């Protein structure tokens, strides 16, 4: 339910990733050519590139946005490592606060959180450890302490978590997994942050998924009663959480969708939690819309090249 | 086995090496090589058999002069071309000669010189292994002749040298050049079953063996920098990709899956990703990479079936809050554009929705689309606004019908009908009020429910509400006044008018099944009344296809209290379960109207109709609760996302005149540095005209008197704006902030 038309973009090398600001102007892209731009549409519809520069001696490959509460933010990851956090000095001079090289091994995963809780970063890296950093006073952007981790034992591929600012809600991570040794057991497992304890615990685990997941990404709450996943293991499986010391969440499976049929690249929910732009390995991305009996049936088509 | 050849200077024209040599043609579309594409074979060649190698002589012209090779060691110029117009036809049927017989195994062209023919022959005793020709002028004449007593296997040009040759031996892999011959570098490997040297790189190299592939590079050339995996199967052709860097195809005997590598980080770790794709479901002879078009392929079976393919992935998805998502696929970015409940709920505030302070029900209409559950809210709610303001002119409306309800006294059950509402308690025409069967007043009549309802062009919904006042000569006549426009009620009309009562009537069981073969519910409604054998009121107060305002009064004007509470509460709990707006009727405001919106929202995500309709009115019980405080949140957080700032503050305008409780507060304040009360001094003064701040003297907000808070510096608030418009600098000397480009 769409017409597909090209936009006037020319990245250098192939692109990686796109993210997008709040309020719907400014994107940011990457390559396997260590670059990254930032373009701000023009009143007339036009977009033209503002900024760029080398990364990493290796390739950046998940650029992501910050809210414009604390400001202009950025981060990415790469080879290095390391979460190159770069903000924006007013021609503007896109250089300031340091990097935050603590992982041993690569990194997986880069994202921000939500902003009712101020600054909280978290990456996940490879063999093992999943990783938060938080810093309180933002005046200068260069301090950033770690003080909370965790011990995934497996090969983290991707991180979400929902944007619920509820008060009745504590903060949960979900988290992707990798590993597709001749075995089956658990590649999303949800975990949950305490007050107390102020411990991340473990609480429920998708003992029905077994391929390799893509990606992951919660549905923003906007009132629901209960929140919704999203995996890309073999078949855009949509679960629903409800919540009935962890908090039993009651499962119920509400999708299965064999269109793919493929290592589905990507998942990605929208403003309101309605329309699932799913993605794949093969070929044209599909959509998933709603239905008056809660039918979650596609409804729209568009192909990667000028269709 | 067969393999398959591109065209260097020709983008739709490819040959297929096999038992006989053809070459085909690329057509359009609207043999399938493509589901829309074709081919469309033009040429066959078959003078000589047992063919063992092919390669294409590289130049603008000819067109197909073709290099094959024989098992007898003799490397024969064949041709397909075109419409002959010969300009080095001397060329053509000048096969070679090697001064033994052996296997010819490798060809290659040299791509600078663009003239010099490397040929490679199996092992003999006493003879030159490696021959290079010259086809410039039956020549068995040689320009060089290298490796005495060795069997070469894979050759290939270097870039950038204008004259080096590497070769692969039998166990020497040895570079040579063709300068002086009596040197060489070479090292002693395995992986010399075939040779690539990558376009971009030019200085990596990639050969294999067996079931393994290996890695070189011409800078160090002492061992294999990177490996793989040790496959299971042997090899059968590798080549990199010449548009796309980084790509290593690979096949493996008697499969279908092409397997495809990314190298992007060309001492830690190696940047290895492999991803597999099947073009076909038929097993893969060989492939071919292509020079000009984007990453593309084309496959051939061992049988004659052609194909083709193409080349790239990982696309991702970056979405907006007008609802456009973003395409991401290498040089090309794509976006979509335009019922989805976000996409409705920019038109309805963008057409100011839920804000009428006059007649209420004008907000179904605001509402552009038609739906009963909005088009029955906004009746519901004005109903209920037009008693307090007329009990108020002489509140509980607000709680429901459920409650009014409760305590309904009386309840004296009507005997048998007597066919020609003021001796009704209070509390039932409470019910009727708000369903709207009678206006506000004692008006025992429902005329102007009657009236209304013909000149708005309903003339069944005239009939049902007119009978159940037991009128049956106005029964006729709402159908008889109906029957000049539009054409079956008049016939109705006559059905309509007679019925027995008896107790085996011939009325009465026809009518039972002549009413189920009818469209409209109304007068499935009519019949199941008059035959509902004494109380048997189980027909009218389910068939749930009519509106539940109507069902709330006739239950309640016939049903006896011990019969009007069962029902009425049964009602409710499927009707907050299943999540249904014309629940407020019934629910009304309170805690229980907060529980059904709840499903409402759960369902559908609607929270601007969610937002007003629990600011109406309600108290300081329900809409202190969390739940209905979360709503409003999210709702003023999306309107700030979508850029629509003006409207948000005509919402906290009208959340600020009905509730005060959430009012904010003052932001602004006066902190003097001195102590000005205690020290009498005043504040600064502009930075232009210079007068004293408060002086006096639509054009109103010029002497606004601003302020900058970062250089502590400010002035009259219309007198900078105009020097603002030629400079960015801060009025005042020895400043260098830019007041106003600072925030962007
Ligand atoms: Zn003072
Ligand atoms: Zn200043
Ligand atoms: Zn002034
Ligand atoms: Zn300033």
């Amino acid at each position: 339910m769409f017409v597909a038309r090209s936009i006037a973009a020319d990245h250098k090398d192939l692109i990686h990733d796109v993210s997008f600001d709040f309020h719907g102007r400014r994107m940011a892209t990457c390559s396997s050519d260590q670059s990254v731009k930032v373009w701000d549409k023009s009143e007339s519809g036009d977009w033209h590139c503002t900024a760029s520069w080398k990364t990493h001696s290796g390739s950046v490959w998940r650029v992501t946005w910050a809210h414009p509460e604390f400001g202009q933010v950025l981060a990415s990851c790469s080879f290095d490592r390391t979460a190159a956090v770069w903000e924006e000095i007013v021609q503007s001079h896109w250089v300031k606060r340091t990097t935050l090289v603590d992982s041993r091994t690569s990194v997986t995963d880069v994202k921000f959180a939500p902003k009712h809780m101020g600054l909280m970063l978290a990456t996940c890296s490879a063999d093992g450890i999943v990783r938060i950093y938080e810093a309180p006073d933002v005046m200068n952007l260069s301090q950033w302490s770690l003080q909370h981790e965790i011990s995934c034992k497996l090969s983290c591929s991707c991180i979400s978590w929902n944007p619920s600012s509820s008060r009745a809600h504590s903060p949960m991570i979900a988290v992707g997994s990798d590993d597709s040794s001749p075995n089956a057991m658990a590649k999303v497992q949800i975990f949950e942050y305490n007050e107390n304890t102020r411990k991340y615990a473990k609480a429920e685990t998708l003992m029905t998924v077994t391929d390799p997941v893509h990606d992951i990404a919660f549905a923003p709450n906007l009132g629901r009663s209960f929140h919704i996943l999203a995996i890309a293991t073999k078949d855009v499986r949509i679960f629903t959480l409800k919540p009935v010391g962890p908090t039993k969440f009651e499962i119920h499976i509400v999708a299965q969708f064999d269109n793919h049929n493929s290592q589905v690249w990507r998942v990605s929910w929208n403003i309101t939690g309605t329309v699932l732009a799913s993605s794949g390995d093969d070929g044209c991305v599909r959509l998933w819309k709603a239905n008056y009996m809660d039918n979650w049936k596609c409804t729209g088509i568009l192909k990667g090249n000028g269709s | 086995k067969p393999d398959i050849l591109w065209a260097p200077h020709h983008v739709d024209r490819f040959v297929v090496c096999d038992s006989e040599l053809s070459l085909y043609h690329v057509e359009s579309t609207v043999l399938r090589l493509s589901e829309d594409s074709a081919a469309t074979l033009l040429s066959i060649n078959s003078d000589t058999p047992y063919m063992k190698c092919v390669a294409w002589y590289l130049n603008y012209d000819p067109e197909c002069l073709l290099a094959v090779g024989q098992a007898n060691g003799r490397v024969v110029l064949t041709s397909l071309g075109q419409d002959h117009n010969s300009k080095f036809k001397d060329l053509i049927g000048k096969e070679f000669v090697p001064k033994h017989a052996r296997q010819c195994n490798t060809l290659a062209w040299n791509p600078l010189d663009s003239n010099w023919l490397a040929a490679g022959l199996d092992k003999h005793r006493a003879d030159f292994s490696v021959l290079i020709w010259d086809i410039c002028s039956l020549v068995t004449k040689p320009l060089y002749e290298l490796g005495q007593n060795d069997a070469c296997l894979s050759l290939c040009w270097l870039p950038r040298d204008q004259k080096l040759l590497l070769a692969g031996m039998h166990r020497n892999l040895a570079i040579f050049d063709l300068r002086n011959t009596s040197q060489k570098m070479f090292v002693n490997t395995k992986a010399v079953q075939g040779v690539t040297v990558d376009p971009y790189f030019h200085d990596r190299v990639a050969s294999f063996y067996e079931g393994q592939v290996a890695i070189w590079d011409l800078r160090k050339f002492e061992k294999p920098v990177l490996t793989l995996t040790e496959q299971p199967k042997p090899l059968t052709k590798v080549a990199w990709c010449p548009t796309r860097t980084g790509l290593l195809a690979t096949l493996t005997r008697d499969s279908n899956i092409i397997r495809l590598y990314d190298m992007q980080h060309t001492e830690t770790e190696p940047t290895i990703i492999e991803r597999s794709v099947q073009p076909c479901d038929n097993y893969i002879a060989s492939f071919a990479w292509h020079p000009t078009s984007q990453n593309r392929m084309i496959v051939v079976t061992p049988n004659r079936t052609m194909s083709d393919f193409t080349v790239f992935e990982r696309i991702s998805l970056a979405w907006s809050p007008i609802t456009s998502l973003m395409w991401a696929c290498g040089r090309h970015l794509y976006e979509c554009t335009e019922k989805d409940i976000a996409t409705k709920m920019r038109l309805r505030a963008l057409s100011r929705y839920g804000l009428d302070t006059e007649q209420v029900w004008r907000n179904h209409i605001l509402a552009g689309n038609e739906d009963p559950q909005l088009k029955s809210l906004w009746y519901t709610l004005h109903f209920m606004k037009q008693y307090t303001e007329d009990m108020d002119q002489k509140s509980l409306v607000y709680a429901g019908i459920k409650s009014i309800v409760k305590s309904s006294l009386g309840m004296v059950e009507s005997s048998r009908h007597n066919w020609s509402i003021q001796n009704l308690n209070e509390e039932r025409i409470l019910a009727l009020q708000l369903c709207g069967w009678i206006k506000k007043g004692t008006d025992v009549d429902v005329g102007p429910f009657l009236n209304s309802l013909v000149q708005e062009g309903e003339w069944e919904r005239a009939a049902a509400v007119a009978l159940f006042n037991l009128d049956i000569r106005r029964a006729i006549q709402i159908l008889n006044e109906g029957a000049s426009s539009e054409l079956n009620l008049n016939v109705v009309a006559m059905a309509l008018s007679g019925y027995t009562d008896e107790k085996n009537s011939l009325w009465r069981e026809m009518c039972s099944t002549l009413r189920l073969q009818l469209n409209n519910p109304y007068l499935c409604v009519m019949f199941a009344f008059l035959t509902s054998e004494t109380g048997s009121y189980d027909g009218v107060l389910y068939e749930n296809k009519v509106a539940v305002r109507d069902r709330v009064a006739f239950a309640c004007k016939f049903l006896s209290d011990t019969q009007l509470n069962r029902y009425i509460e049964k009602l409710t709990n499927e009707m907050k379960e299943a999540g249904n707006l014309e629940g407020i009727l019934l629910t009304g405001l309170t805690k229980d109207g907060v529980d059904l919106m709840e499903s409402y929202v759960d369902r559908t995500g609607d929270v601007q109709t969610a937002s007003y309709c629990m600011l109406q009115g309600s108290p300081l019980d329900v809409l202190k609760d969390e739940r209905v405080q979360y709503w409003i949140e999210n709702y003023r957080n999306l309107l700030d996302a979508w850029r629509f700032w003006h409207k948000r503050a005509e919402f906290d305008i009208h959340r600020s005149k009905l509730d005060p409780s959430s009012k904010p507060l003052a932001q602004v304040f006066v902190s003097c540095n001195f102590c000005c009360p205690g020290c009498r001094k005043p504040l600064p003064r502009c930075a232009l005209c210079l007068i004293n701040m408060g002086t006096p003297v639509l054009a109103q907000f010029n002497n606004w008197f601003t302020w900058c808070h970062n250089c502590r510096h400010g002035g009259h608030a219309g007198h900078m704006l105009s020097w603002f418009r030629d400079h960015a600098e801060c009025p005042v000397s020895a400043c260098t902030c830019k007041c106003m480009q600072l925030d962007t």
